[PDB]
């Protein structure tokens, strides 16, 4: 039948298409894969060729979809993305988190800047320890579960059945990532609590003394020696402990359809 | 039956429970027919069913 | 060995008898990966390494296109005394018609004129199938009363069957005396 | 043009020869029942030779001027 | 379609008139989604750093 | 095929859906809550304004995505049939009354009237307004007359909440301060103290839990 | 021409070549490198990206002219070939594996074996047999599963090395700003200050000497 | 397994038996793998392996196609006395009418 | 069975359990073909089995 | 090594042997290469280094 | 279409001429409906994003 390689290749497009609502946001989250860092033409090219690399269904059959209203569609994939950008992102902003909590306690107010990237205002540790992340989770070849991830929600919970964020988990988010980011910065607000209030008692017996100017030469030297001595368990503690696995996404996604 | 039986899709989305004898099978087929709302046919090679 | 290829190939003026002659001569003929076909017929098959297997389907190619110019109906003139008759055509006027009488040369040609198949038997391999094709129409025949014989022009199958026809056309004819 | 690697004039004399007889001796009818054919022939062969090479060219040229 | 019927009916002017169609349509119908799909991921961003 | 103009409007549609959402949707007022809330405990860039965005999204697609896939399947209707430029008019009207009566609503009424007036008096030599019976402009103030005084409620409601959430910090403050003095312990600012404190107690206690669910069930059932 | 199909085909070719040349090849990894380093002295708009793309693109030719020349002549060359359509079909895709050979040398097997399993877990069914091809001869894989494998192995590489080169940097402006809290003046934006002393670094350094360098002679032994 | 391939073949010029004759002198011939058909007709069924089903199919066509250029319809000649009659048409000069009887 | 069998995509998703003697395998392969709703085939030379 | 090439060479109006002494007279013939063929025949077959 | 359709209007000069012009009328209304509605979202967009 002769039209039938013409026919083919018009269905191909059409489900890259559809993927691209699914994939690009991704690449809007993560620090590697960010405009800050991929722009111009190869950004398109790269994004729908891992799209054609994941999509579920053999690309040579007419895509299901041809008789649904487009938007509704379209946004529910878009929101799909969105939901799989955070949870791939949630190493990187706790660690950007605990940078932001120890430039603030050593004074550095003002070292601040708005990345022109993402529009997130960033210190000086900050994005520090938030690259080295990064770093370290593509040294362990996390990149291969993130694709992995990708096919293992589109064989989960598949377009044409209208699969949707579960409600109640999303509603802790915010606050377990704010938890985990505490819970790893304790130690160093402790020991700096500590030196403030042991220069304040010594004080008492020298009035003139300006214990506050004396903590602002002292708190920068001692924030970066403590995080020296716990500095080397950052590489097991996020690489593994932290990062997202396809097995949870039975939990977070579910099929409304 | 002694047949293949090939049903439809929009006969497949319905359900059905209990205990059933399948004796004069073609007697039992053809009043569940009117029962449950579907049609049937047979070509010589096999049973087909459909909403 | 993942790298073995092989080819069907099909001839139109050489036998697979006369292509391994040429493969010996030359010294390019390996008993490991011999042509398999049938020697009588022009179409083989052949497998092997990418060289040998190219090499053989390029040489038989351009083998059958050189003897594509040769031509094999050599055309064979036989001569054929009649002992039993005159060679020529006769006329005798009769009172109420102008009579004429054809000889043999006159029936036989406008017999097999614009003929187009092969002219096969007379009642009262590729190599050789190709020149039983040749065509009846080209039988020419010219006749010499000079020495009371025929000229005969075709394939040396067609002269024979002309042969055949004469010795079974010019019988001696009785005398008859009316009183 | 050949295709890189792919595997695969008489009539001009015949009627340069019937014309030669013909001039010599233009009152023969069996010389003029010949030449008659022969540049019969030769005529229509010209032809259409000529059209098929332009058929040829203007594909080839639609080809071009469909991705220019 | 596959080996049903015959292929290669480049040729009839009244099956010829019917193809046009098809082949325009859903020329256009992929068009169109691959604007709609940028369109939308693109609110998305302008959205999130706003 | 189709028919060009509906093609049209449809491109059209998807180019201004963001400023849609925007001004005219519960975005508005998620947003905002979360930032306040953000500057109130005092640690501006924790969380993240892409996670706080992020969230605020997501929610608000619950709350509108049914409104929308409603209005597309009332569209996709193949039973309908028209005779003229006005009864097509009413019956595309009727097709937006699922969004009209959520903006209707969440907003004021007499903000809604005085554009309702505004769009128009401009026109009028009278003073009298009685001169059609409520029943159908209360049902029919127009979608412009609508969005700003929606945009204008929400963003008050807004105010209105988190005023109450800094209350307890406030309090906080105060009692570290009142400490402070009460040992002596003079030259050492507060902040430096508080900060944590209102960090962890916060926190310990998923304040972003209980004020996502404060904020959704506002719209929705979570059951 | 010789044949009209072998000139429509060019003329596709031709019309897609730009994408390939930015999805499959080094020019995806310089172009990242550069940006990285602008990134990183705290500069915003200049070199601007038509000058560093510029010279991206001269340097990623050097490293891939040999095998479009040696393409270019294989398929130029004149010597009787092939003759039928099996001879035909292998004689193209042979000529395309000295492509294939770059893709895969670069490529990582981790991602090469992910896109060849999901590849033949569509074709023949979930069920066929998860390959594990742990100890590897990867059989030929088909160039839509192998091109995206070299794209995102190259922004795996150019971001490590990226990571790299900040670190300098970011000890100058720790170091800068600590100096200026020991001496009170909180509201000085460090900014200011370190920009020179990051620009007089890498200066010194000569930095674009070592780093183009390297850069090519990880291509070549 | 799953890679067996199968085709219909139909021929003009060649017997069915003329070609497993073609393929027994080659020795090519498989008896797990045998043509089905008609011998008198030239449409078969085969079924097999890749490389024997694309070989059987090529030489077929091929040789099918090369037979074009024979022709058999042997003309043959036969000479048969009359032993009744002339041959010949006569005519019979009747003094009011010339008659001929063919 | 002494032949090659092929069985379709669609086919090889069911899944079975349990101790099989194959004494007959004609009569198995009849008996379990009107069981779990499958059609076959043989052309002399190979099975083919399919949903 | 590598390099060496090969090809099928044929003449309609001239014999390898014809062609042989060509390269005899030229002192350009090299028995470590010679042709391949049929001395009476114009077909042969050749291979060695490129030029 | 119609006019098209039916065979004695499209075979006539008279006709021709007339669904010349219903041709070219029914293309320039459309492009400048669709001109038109672009500058104006345009515009919007443009106020909005500074
Ligand atoms: C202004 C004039 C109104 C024109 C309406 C005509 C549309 C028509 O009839 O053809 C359909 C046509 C679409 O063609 P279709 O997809 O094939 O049905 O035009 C449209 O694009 C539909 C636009 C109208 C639907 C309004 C829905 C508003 C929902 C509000 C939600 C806001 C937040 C978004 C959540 C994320
Ligand atoms: C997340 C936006 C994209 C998907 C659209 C979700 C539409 C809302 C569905 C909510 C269903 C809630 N429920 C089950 C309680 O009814």
């Amino acid at each position: 039948m002769f039209y039938a390689l013409y026919f083919e290749i018009h269905h191909l497009v059409a489900s890259a298409a559809l993927g691209f609502a699914r994939v690009a946001p991704i690449f809007f989250f993560l620090p590697f894969l960010n405009s800050g860092v991929l722009s111009g033409a190869p950004r398109n090219a790269i994004i729908i060729l891992v799209a054609l690399g994941v999509w579920p269904h053999a690309l040579n059959e007419a895509p299901p979809f041809l008789s649904v209203a487009m938007i509704p569609l379209v946004l529910q994939e878009a929101a799909v993305g969105v939901m799989l950008g955070c949870l791939l992102s949630w190493p990187f902003w706790v660690m950007h988190a605990l940078g932001c909590i120890i430039d603030n306690q050593r004074g550095a107010t003002l070292s601040s800047s708005i990345d022109p990237a993402n529009g997130i205002d960033t210190s000086e540790m900050a994005n520090f320890l938030n690259m080295f992340a990064a770093v370290v989770y593509l040294q362990n070849g996390g990149l291969v579960t993130m694709v992995d991830v990708l096919n293992k929600s589109y064989q989960l919970c598949d377009p044409m059945n209208e699969c949707t964020p579960s409600l109640p988990p999303l509603l802790t988010f915010i606050n377990q990532v704010a938890q985990n980011a505490l819970v790893l910065a304790s130690p160093v607000v402790l020991v700096l609590l500590l030196s403030e209030v042991f220069l304040g008692l010594l004080s008492r017996f020298a009035p003139q003394m300006n214990a506050f100017a004396i903590s602002l030469t002292v708190k920068s030297g001692i924030a970066v020696l403590i995080m020296l001595l716990y500095f080397s368990p950052v590489l097991p503690d996020n690489v593994l402990r932290l990062s997202f696995q396809a097995t949870g996404l039975s939990s977070w996604f579910y099929e409304r359809g | 039956l002694k047949e293949p039986v090939i049903v439809s899709k929009m006969a497949a989305r319905k359900k059905i429970t209990g205990n059933f004898e399948f004796h004069d099978p073609n007697a039992l087929l053809e009043k569940l027919s009117l029962q449950l709302g579907l049609i049937w046919y047979f070509d010589g090679q096999a049973i087909y069913i459909y909403d | 060995a993942s790298e073995m290829r092989n080819a069907v190939v099909s001839l139109r003026n050489v036998s697979l008898n006369e292509f391994n002659n040429f493969l010996k001569r030359s010294g390019l003929y390996n008993k490991n990966y011999p042509l398999r076909g049938d020697n009588r017929k022009g179409t083989f098959y052949v497998s092997g390494p990418p060289v040998y297997v190219d090499m053989v389907v390029n040489a038989a190619t351009m083998m059958d296109k050189q003897n594509d110019g040769i031509e094999l109906g050599r055309q064979k003139i036989g001569v054929m005394r009649l002992n039993n008759t005159f060679v020529g055509d006769r006329t005798y006027n009769l009172r109420d018609q102008k009579m004429v009488i054809p000889g043999i040369a006159t029936a036989i040609e406008r017999l097999l004129q614009g003929e187009e198949q092969p002219l096969g038997n007379i009642v009262s391999s590729l190599q050789e199938a190709l020149k039983q094709n040749a065509a009846a129409g080209n039988i020419k025949i010219v006749a010499y009363p000079d020495t009371n014989s025929l000229l005969v022009k075709g394939t040396a199958e067609q002269v024979h069957f002309i042969e055949m026809l004469v010795k079974a056309l010019d019988v001696a004819k009785r005398h008859v005396e009316l009183s | 043009t050949p295709w890189s690697g792919y595997l695969d004039d008489n009539l001009q004399t015949q009627v340069t020869e019937a014309l030669d007889k013909l001039a010599a001796k233009p009152s023969d009818p069996a010389l003029l029942a010949a030449y008659q054919s022969k540049l019969s022939e030769y005529n229509l062969y010209r032809n259409a030779q000529s059209n098929t090479v332009k058929v040829f060219k203007d594909i080839d040229a639609a080809i071009i001027q469909n991705f220019r | 379609t596959n080996r049903i019927e015959d292929p290669n009916l480049v040729t009839d002017p009244k099956e010829l008139a019917i193809s046009q169609e098809m082949i325009s349509d859903y020329n256009l119908y992929v068009s169109m989604v691959s604007t709609l799909t940028r369109k939308g991921v693109g609110a998305v961003e302008t959205l999130l750093r706003s | 095929m189709g028919n060009d103009i509906s093609l049209i409007a449809l491109l059209a549609f998807s180019t201004l859906l963001p400023f849609i959402i925007a001004s005219g949707t519960c975005f508005v007022k998620f947003s905002i809550v979360f930032v306040m809330v953000r500057n109130a405990l005092g640690l501006q860039q924790i969380p993240s304004n892409m996670t706080l965005n992020g969230v605020a999204l997501l929610l608000s697609m619950f709350v509108m995505w049914p409104i929308m896939h409603d209005a597309y399947v009332y569209f996709e209707d193949e039973d309908v049939t028209f005779n003229d430029i006005s009864s097509l008019s009413k019956h595309v009207d009727e097709g937006l009354d699922g969004y009209r009566d959520y903006l209707i609503k969440y907003s004021d009424r007499e903000l809604v009237q005085f554009f309702e007036n505004a769009q128009l008096k401009r026109q009028y030599g009278e003073e009298t307004e009685t001169v059609k019976r409520d029943k159908d402009e209360i049902e029919k103030p127009s979608i412009f007359a609508l969005l700003p005084a929606y945009a204008l409620s929400e963003i008050k409601s807004a105010f209105k909440i988190g005023f109450y959430l800094y209350l307890p910090f406030v309090v906080v403050d105060l009692v570290v301060s009142s400490v402070l003095l009460a040992l002596g312990m003079m030259m050492m600012s507060p902040v430096t103290i508080s900060t944590p404190i209102k960090l962890v107690l916060f926190v310990a206690l998923d304040g972003w839990t209980l004020l996502s669910k404060g904020l959704i069930l506002q719209y929705m059932d979570i059951a």
